[PDB]
């Protein structure tokens, strides 16, 4: 056996739905200036 | 049970997760609801 822990912390996320609702994709406004392109 | 309009009414094929009871576009308008007694899916649609 192993774990793995992480943290969370306020962010904003843009989503993704597919043709029938499932989540698919996602992007996050901080991980770099590219993202914040996309998300803006 | 609540949500509260007017308009006609079908069915839909849209499958709802067990949790989700409602649907709502960009318009914050609903959609598609489930049933509580049938458990089944049904599109609204305006009439105006
Ligand atoms: C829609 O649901 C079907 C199975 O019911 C699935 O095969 C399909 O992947 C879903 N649509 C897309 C674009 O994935």
């Amino acid at each position: 056996a192993a774990y793995y822990v992480g943290y969370l912390q306020p962010r904003t996320f843009l989503l993704k739905y597919n043709e029938n609702g499932t989540i698919t994709d996602a992007v996050d406004c901080a991980l770099d200036p590219l993202s914040e392109t996309k998300c803006t | 049970n609540g949500l509260t309009g007017t308009g006609v009414l079908t069915e839909s094929n849209k499958k709802f997760l067990p949790f989700q009871q409602f649907g709502r576009d960009i318009a914050d308008t609903t959609d598609a609801v489930r049933d509580p007694q049938t458990l089944e899916i049904l599109d609204i649609t305006p009439c105006s």
